[PDB]
RNA sequence: AUAUAUAUAUAUAUAUA
RNA sequence: UAUAUAUAUAUAUAUAUA
């Protein structure tokens, strides 16, 4: 393996020392070998325990290295202090760089000395600078130096990649230097003893940082990394937007060749029209007054890049422009004080002057969206908003709440915020109404939380109490139904694959046409959101009261409009100092279960309104209103060819006419390409953001190493695949010292490539990129039991908090309310869905996490000698894999590449098979109980409860149907067709299709069912066995792409796979859940 | 707006090439009539609404009695059924015909939905345009699997390079009525070469143009499906009999398919001005027959007809390479005339015909020979010069 | 600056 | 399809004594319910009689 | 005048545009504001007052601005109108609700 | 169709508003047909009925 | 499919309902019984005690109507479906029996 | 002695005295 | 002479988005 041979020269690195020694471990599956492992070991720990060497012993027991794989590497290191600062040095050649204080328009936002940007010790909050990631500053200059040693003797096309990785580590290290490396704490966290005399943001300088300059490859990425370095030294605070900012006006400016297309039921194909770009002399005048913007900032490198472009505007090198917009975003997050952010964001001013024809028009049609939504769940009385009490709690989101409560479960006391924790104490002392929701004025107004963009000004977001989700679920559950059989609501257009969603912006354009992107500058804090967006939905439930005609439809649609009532008129919590500073804000509350599913109707709604103002001039035909909260689009169809001036007209007649409903906008508009999300459209080629924070995190998270360890790889694999190549030296460099453990003291365990690459729960990062690789190897398969075995832990609050009289009365009286019946499999189902809903309490899942990897350790310093027979998926394919025969074929080069940052090895496999045509639906049959519980109640019961339920009586069926609420001529048409006795051999098969993925990080790109892989897999059919045929026929189409992958080249397999050999893996496929299957081997 | 009295605009001189680059002139056919099936490629609408191919295989595996799921290789019958290769077949169809740029059908001789599928273009397209080493076997693949095992008869002894198609010889050595009337227009389908408003073009027949010769094709193919197949067993026919009904269930679908080709080439072939012509090129351009399959049932309901900014402009792009290509005749033969009437023995004209191959923008100098380019100054040499060119060399 | 389109150029030769 | 709450339970008691199990003589269905039944029994009578 | 909110109610409910069998494109109400109703006032009698020649201009996929194109002929003289879109009038009328 | 009797006002207001300020024209009338044309939207025409 | 014929051409705004059409295209005695009722089931518009209020046809309330149309659901179960293959015969006589 | 809302896709993991 | 029917399991974490 590869990551064996860096661990083995990172140790030699870091430990310099004559009395460091590393001692390796190995396991094998051969019984034989196990006592040449547990031998080897042994000598090892006897031999560097008194002073003597280990060549003399890797000879004599060279039948262990060579034929078992390794398990992980001690490290004994009797090193006192840190040898960081002895070897920053040896790089701190360069000037330091001085901060300056004049480029920003705040004072804890400037780059000045802690001492002074914080008098005294007591009010230092370092939540303006945290990185939050669990690494340091003192981990990472060790994991470049270790690059910048292996790589000094270069060929001369390497050589150039390693002196552009070094200038621009003697910006870094020559200002680290001259304050020092800071010191942390065991939690990860800079104190403010040891950042007295160092510059603010230096830590989260140096992060972002050294992110760069392992990023660097080519000479366009020098300049680009040589200007932002040296300039988020300075400004924190205006430089992720002026770089970032001319990427939504340079999408409009280059032709369209060959595009994409989407059509209407969401499937993919080609088009080759040829439209032409048509912008006016405004966006080359708005273009140089964004290229203005960018060179008063300092920087010059990238205006010159631009400017060298638009000479051009071609396609071919729009690749250089996305790689600028994207290295945007790594300067670091823009944190700022809980008070800035809230203060200019929740300033506003309005106007009564505002044009009130305009508004009587946009209510009404807020109105007959939410009638066109809920006129059919509720003329038929539906079974969701009927339990709109039991509905919003059964399934209650256990996030947080505004304040920190003193829960009592029982004996242990805690303090906790989390939503359904609760609905367990209020259910226990009485004080909880179904009925009132409380009131959010001048008294108990609304806390307030944040959320950090990696460009953007930090947002504020509103936590609204816990009656504000019940009396809110059922009926917005049954506006998300409508949302996805719309076309104009982007809860349609959203699939797994990109080409498929967001390609119906392709679909209209063409040189009669004309597209138009616009975003409100704020979406919350509108004018024309306070008033009319509340009182066009209260209309709407005025109209749907009339619709129906229980007492119990009419009394959730008067809680959903009680909830909109007392939202007219709030109040947000914001304390600063020792004030509490409460602010009036009407608008909207961004942070309900509201806020995406009425950001769709009050978007669509509005601009509904604003195409018809500007139909009094120019004549058109609209096409498609895609709208996804603010970013919205919609295409305008013509008479005429678009020119240069009704182009200008329009974005000049739909930014004056927004700004008649006082919405402050900006419209551009454009015949080629938009920017809706974040994914670009350019030219027919869809581009992506790519910007992701590998070594900064926008708050520390309830993870600790070994996890994150696995999301430092996870936001590299879609940084690569997005088009910025981050060194993959550098990635595993840094896997080796988070997922580094310390036993004692001056001992430290390092697991081998074996224990973090192989499917399990420790899983940190494949072996090669973007691919899964089961492997069907038995030293392999064997260690997968050995990780299988401890991931089933208990944690003792959990257990603590389930016994409670709290716990207990919160399930007694769901159960009560649930079933009028007495069975106890699902107050048994009920309280094992509860006791899961409370793992995401924080010092619950960190006690079961952290005895994940505390049973680890016992079992990494030892050899593994844990043999079970568990069916795994590994062992499905060591079955399958003896009776493969690749054979070496060729296959051209057909279709066309829609992504152009792809990598090489990735493109290769989209040229040859084609992009995914259609998303592939193949999850089997749902049984036909829970299409009949489903139904009646609200209650979703698991699939391991659902078999349980059938291997009972023929009378046990019918009590439990009952129970739930089934009618008694509907249950005993199930019972007596015995149709239960089917639904076995449905819920074991459900298992066999949501085993193996189709969908990972990269192989959602490819087309599965393409004619160019159904060439190269010739495996003959067998008529039965079904469960076989399709984990044979996936299997071949994945063995395809992970060697297309590797190695550049196509093979063509054959699987005749004997009937002898399909009923013996017929039964592995039905065993691999804990439940009784009637087919076993043995 | 109307335009005064003292408006005035620059004919430009459309009329029919006179080099005839398709005579003789085999290598640069190729490229000028590549140049159009590109051109013609960005112009043809593209098919939106189609019927999802989810909700059209789980409907096709219900018809079939298969067990293949939607990710099984399924080699037979639902291979290739794509929507990507749904608008293509309708965009190499319609401007496979608009350049007289011949197909080359490619297929697998075991998958029998594309054999069913298969009997459909010829029944639409003229054979006179597929190639004929790929027509052959296409013809005698639907012969010897589809209608021999009908009426079970010997199937076919056919030899390479039979000056008769497969087709040719299965309407004299059948005896049924309603596969030997549709398999006798199949025989005798070809464009009909009329010369309208200056330009020739070649319409279709006017029984392609109704949709009327897919009921004289799903007449023919339902009664093939009440053949009892004596000869193969009882499987065979079942497979068979049920993969030829379900496109004798999509004759509502297919009318209007054949309706909506015919009509898409009609008001595309308006906006030419070369004159084209019906010869066979060197290169052909590929035609999957799989794509064809992904045509004939996953569309439905849904009329694309060209919208006529996308006339306009391919009328303009095809008055402007005309016009460009009239008036670099017109300075080559101006200076080969002038040559030769001043006595000019020792110049060599190629030179001044690698201008004229050079200003036309789409061919290329590095690989046209000096065989290729002198016996293009002998076409020439022999034209009448322009009569503004003629005057002022006089 | 990109070329004009053609028919805003020959509403100006008329204008 | 209706009954009271209390029938459930006073029907849930005998289950076990009287077995009437396949009464009700139906072959199921998949999307067969009672609820539409109930519902498709009065989307025929209210938009007659309106 | 009538109110904007309902005159457009009474049209989007009679026309209901978004219930056709067609679903290619998105059909809404457009055009039916206060401020057009007041611009064709102003435009129907200046450019009858001077001689200025009209010129009329529309899309042809929705009728509820063509059914109001017959009233728009039968008061404003039919000379007025350049004739290359009274003609684009008359026949799109024709061609599409009259025949 | 329907809106009949508020659209024989109309035209009676057109024809009067046209008939009563056509009085205070002095140039005259004369009536050809001009090169550029004032546009007019059946869209905006939709609106006034 | 039941006798076999060809499925019909309807095209979209033919005057006649294609039970109205297939009346007269069908040749079966019982099953075109049943199809003179569907196209001649209509309400009948009487006025009783001052109150005109359409009571429905005098053999729906007896209930009369199912004695045609399980006599017609048998004659086309017992037919042979000679184009289609014998699953699809199989799929409507099993569902067609639950009837 | 300890703060992180809602929705949509996607992936990983889990159910047992 | 004969080879069954049917599209939204749940919970937490993680990233992309709003
Ligand atoms: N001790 C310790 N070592 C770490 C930590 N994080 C990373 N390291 C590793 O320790 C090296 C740097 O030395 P230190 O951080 O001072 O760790 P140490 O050598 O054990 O010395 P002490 O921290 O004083 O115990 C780096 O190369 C990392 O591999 C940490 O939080 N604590
Ligand atoms: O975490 C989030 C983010 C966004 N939203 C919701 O999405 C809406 C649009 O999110 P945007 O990020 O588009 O808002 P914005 O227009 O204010 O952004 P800038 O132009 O200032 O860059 C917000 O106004 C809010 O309603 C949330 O509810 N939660």
């Amino acid at each position: 393996g590869k990551y064996n041979l860096i661990l083995s020269e990172y140790l030699s690195f870091i430990y310099n020392s004559q009395s460091a020694v590393q001692i390796p471990i190995y396991y094998s599956s051969n019984s034989e070998l196990e006592n040449r492992c547990i031998e080897f070991h042994s000598k090892c720990l006897e031999n560097s325990k008194n002073g003597l060497s280990l060549k003399k012993l890797f000879v004599e027991y060279s039948d262990v290295i060579e034929n078992a794989t390794l398990l992980s590497i001690l490290s004994y290191s009797y090193d006192k202090y840190n040898a960081v600062e002895r070897k920053l040095v040896k790089y701190a050649k360069g000037k330091p760089l001085e901060a300056d204080l004049t480029v920003n328009e705040l004072d804890y936002e400037n780059n000045k000395i802690t001492s002074e940007l914080f008098p005294t010790a007591e009010e230092y909050t370092d939540l303006l600078m945290d990185p939050a990631i669990l690494t340091s500053l003192s981990s990472n200059l060790n994991a470049v130096m270790f690059w910048l040693e292996k790589h000094e003797n270069d060929v001369a096309e390497k050589l150039k990649i390693y002196k552009r990785r070094l200038d621009l580590f003697t910006i870094v290290a020559s200002t680290v230097n001259k304050y020092g490396v800071p010191r942390h704490n065991a939690k990860y966290r800079y104190e403010y003893e040891v950042m007295k005399d160092k510059p603010y943001y230096l830590v989260t300088w140096a992060n972002s940082s050294i992110e760069m300059l392992m990023s660097v490859f080519s000479h366009e990425d020098y300049l680009i990394a040589r200007e932002l370095i040296v300039l988020s030294y300075s400004n924190r605070s205006t430089l992720a937007k002026l770089v970032s900012s001319p990427m939504s006006i340079l999408v409009a400016l280059v032709d369209i060749n060959g595009t994409f297309i989407t059509n209407e039921e969401l499937e993919l194909e080609f088009s080759n029209k040829y439209v032409r770009a048509i912008v006016p002399d405004q966006t080359f005048d708005e273009l140089k007054q964004m290229l203005d913007n960018m060179r008063k900032a300092g920087l010059t490198d990238i205006p010159k890049m631009i400017q060298d472009w638009l000479v051009d505007c071609s396609i071919e090198k729009f690749p250089l422009m996305a790689k600028i917009y994207s290295w945007s975003f790594h300067v670091g997050f823009r944190k700022q004080k809980m008070l800035d952010a809230a203060l200019d964001q929740l300033k506003t001013e309005y106007t009564e002057d505002v044009d009130d024809e305009m508004y009587r028009e946009y209510t009404m049609l807020i109105r007959d969206e939410v009638v066109k939504m809920l006129e059919e769940p509720v003329k038929h009385d539906d079974h969701l908003l009927q339990d709109s009490e039991l509905a919003g709690l059964l399934s209650m989101s256990s996030a947080s709440n505004g304040e920190s409560r003193q829960l009592k479960f029982g004996r242990k006391t805690i303090f906790s915020t989390k939503k359904n924790m609760h609905v367990m104490d209020d259910m226990a002392n009485g004080r909880y109404t179904p009925g009132i929701i409380p009131p959010v004025n001048v008294d108990k107004p609304i806390p307030l939380g944040r959320r950090d963009v990696p460009g953007r000004r930090t947002r504020i977001i509103f936590i609204l109490p816990y009656e504000y989700f019940i009396a809110q679920h059922a009926v917005v559950e049954k506006m998300l139904i409508y949302a996805k059989h719309t076309r104009e609501y982007a809860e349609f257009y959203s699939q797994s694959n990109q080409l498929l969603s967001y390609g119906d912006v392709t679909r209209f354009l063409s040189n009669n046409s004309m597209v138009l992107y616009t975003d409100v500058s704020q979406w919350d804090s509108s004018q024309h959101n306070t008033q009319p967006f509340r009182k066009g939905i209260i209309m709407g439930l005025d109209m749907l009261a009339n619709m129906t005609n229980d007492a119990r439809v009419i009394q959730t649609l008067n809680l959903y409009k009680q909830t909109q009532i007392n939202l007219m008129d709030s109040y947000v919590q914001i304390p600063d100092g020792n004030v509490i500073k409460k602010i009036q804000y009407g608008a909207v509350a961004s942070g309900e279960k509201q806020t995406k599913a009425a950001n769709s109707i009050a978007n669509l709604a509005l601009i509904k309104t604003v195409l018809s103002r500007i139909s009094n001039k120019y004549s058109f035909a609209t096409k498609i209103i895609r709208v996804d909260g603010d970013d919205n689009y919609a295409v305008l169809q013509f008479n005429t060819e678009v020119t240069k001036q009704m182009v200008q007209d329009v974005s000049n007649d739909v930014r004056e006419t927004y700004a008649r409903m006082n919405t402050k906008v900006k419209a551009l508009v454009s015949t080629v390409g938009i920017e809706i999300a974040k994914r670009y459209i350019a030219g027919g080629k869809i581009f992506f953001r790519a910007g992701i924070n590998l070594l900064n995190n926008e708050k520390k998270g309830q993870s600790t190493q070994w996890d994150q360890a696995a999301v430092l790889y996870s936001n590299y694999i879609v940084n690569r695949l997005r088009g910025f190549e981050t060194d993959r030296e550098f990635i595993l460099t840094k896997i080796m010292q988070m997922t580094s453990v310390a036993i004692t003291g001056s001992l430290r365990l390092f697991p081998s490539e074996r224990v973090l690459t192989t499917n399990s729960t420790f899983k940190v990062f494949d072996s090669e990129d973007f691919i899964i690789e089961y492997g069907t190897t038995d030293d392999e398969v064997y260690i997968q039991r050995a990780f299988m075995s401890l991931s089933s832990q208990k944690s003792g609050i959990a257990d603590e908090i389930a016994a409670s009289s709290t716990f207990k009365n919160y399930v007694s009286r769901l159960s009560e309310q649930l079933l009028f019946s007495k069975n106890n499999i699902v107050s048994r189902g009920i309280a094992l869905t509860e006791k899961a809903k409370l793992n995401s309490y924080a010092p619950i899942s960190l006690e079961k996490r952290r005895a994940q990897i505390s049973a680890l350790l016992t079992m990494l310093q030892k050899p593994v000698t844990f043999k079970s027979s568990k069916i795994t998926i590994n062992d499905i394919l060591r079955d399958i894999k003896p009776f493969f025969t690749v054979n070496e074929a060729h296959l051209p080069i057909q279709y066309q590449k829609f992504m152009p940052t792809l990598p090489d090895n990735v493109q290769y496999i989209i040229q040859c098979i084609g992009s995914r045509t259609y998303q592939i639906e193949d999850d089997g049959s749902k049984s036909a109980i829970s299409r009949l519980i489903s139904k009646y109640s609200v209650y979703k019961p698991s699939i391991e409860e659902l078999y349980k339920v059938i291997s009972l009586h023929e009378n046990e069926i019918q009590l439990y149907l009952i129970s739930l609420g089934i009618p008694k001529i509907d249950a005993d048409t199930y019972v007596g067709s015995k149709i239960y006795s089917q639904d076995k051999y449905r819920i074991l098969e459900s298992y066999v299709y949501n085993l193996l993925s189709i969908n990972y990080g990269c192989y959602q790109l490819f087309d599965f069912n393409s004619p160019d892989l159904e060439k190269l897999i010739r495996i003959p059919f067998k008529g039965k066995i079904p469960a076989v045929t399709f984990i044979l026929h996936l299997y071949a189409k994945l063995e395809v792409i992970n060697h297309a992958i590797k190695n550049g080249s196509w093979i063509s397999l054959f699987c005749n796979y004997p009937k002898s050999e399909m009923i013996k893996l017929w039964k592995k496929m039905w065993n691999i859940t804990s439940l009784r299957s009637p087919y076993t081997n043995a | 707006r109307n335009l005064p009295s003292t408006a005035r605009y620059i004919r430009p001189n459309l009329l029919q090439d006179r080099l005839n680059l398709h005579d003789n002139f085999e290598s640069l056919w190729d490229t000028i009539t590549t140049s159009n099936y590109i051109l013609a490629r960005s112009v043809v609408p593209d098919l939106k609404e189609l019927v999802s191919t989810e909700a059209q295989i789980q409907k096709m595996s219900q018809d079939l009695q298969l067990e293949a799921l939607t990710i099984q290789s399924e080699t037979q019958f639902l291979t290739g059924i794509n929507s990507q290769a749904a608008n293509d077949c309708f965009k190499t169809l319609i401007a496979a015909m608009l350049s007289q740029r011949t197909m080359s059908l490619d297929f697998v001789t075991t998958n029998y939905m594309s054999l069913i599928s298969g009997m459909w273009l010829l029944t639409v397209v003229p054979n006179d345009m597929f190639i004929r080493e790929s027509l052959v076997a296409c013809q005698l693949a639907i012969i010897n699997t589809i209608i021999y095992p009908a009426f079970g008869m010997q199937r076919m002894h056919y030899r390479n390079g039979d000056p008769q198609t497969p087709f040719q010889i299965a309407e004299q050595q059948i005896q049924n009525f309603q596969v030997a009337n549709w398999l006798h227009f199949v025989n005798n389908n070809q464009f009909r070469q009329v010369v309208i408003d200056g330009v020739l073009n070649q319409v279709l027949n006017d029984n392609i143009r109704n949709g009327h010769v897919v009921n004289q094709l799903m007449e023919a193919l339902m009664q093939l499906s009440r053949q009892q197949f004596p000869t193969m067993p009882v499987d065979y026919k079942r497979s068979i009999q049920r993969g030829i009904l379900l496109l004798s269930n999509r004759l509502g679908q297919l009318v209007d398919l054949t309706r909506l080709l015919a009509y898409n080439y009609e008001t595309l072939m308006a906006c030419i001005t070369m004159n084209m012509q019906h010869v066979q090129t060197l290169t052909t351009e590929k035609l999957q027959l799989t794509s064809v399959t992904s045509l004939c049932m996953l569309i439905g309901n849904a009329t694309v007809i060209p919208s006529p900014q996308t006339l306009f402009h391919y009328y303009n792009v095809n008055v402007n390479f005309h016009s460009n290509y009239n008036e670099r005749i017109n300075d080559a033969v101006a200076i080969i005339t002038a040559a030769n009437r001043l006595n000019l023995y020792q110049k060599k004209m190629k030179s001044i015909v690698e201008d004229f191959l050079k200003r036309l923008q789409i061919f290329d100098i590095s690989r046209v020979p000096d065989d290729q380019m002198y016996r293009l100054r002998d076409r020439l040499r022999l034209l009448p010069v322009e009569i503004r060119r003629l005057d002022i060399f006089n | 600056t990109k070329e004009e389109h053609q028919k805003e150029v020959q509403y100006e030769i008329l204008q």
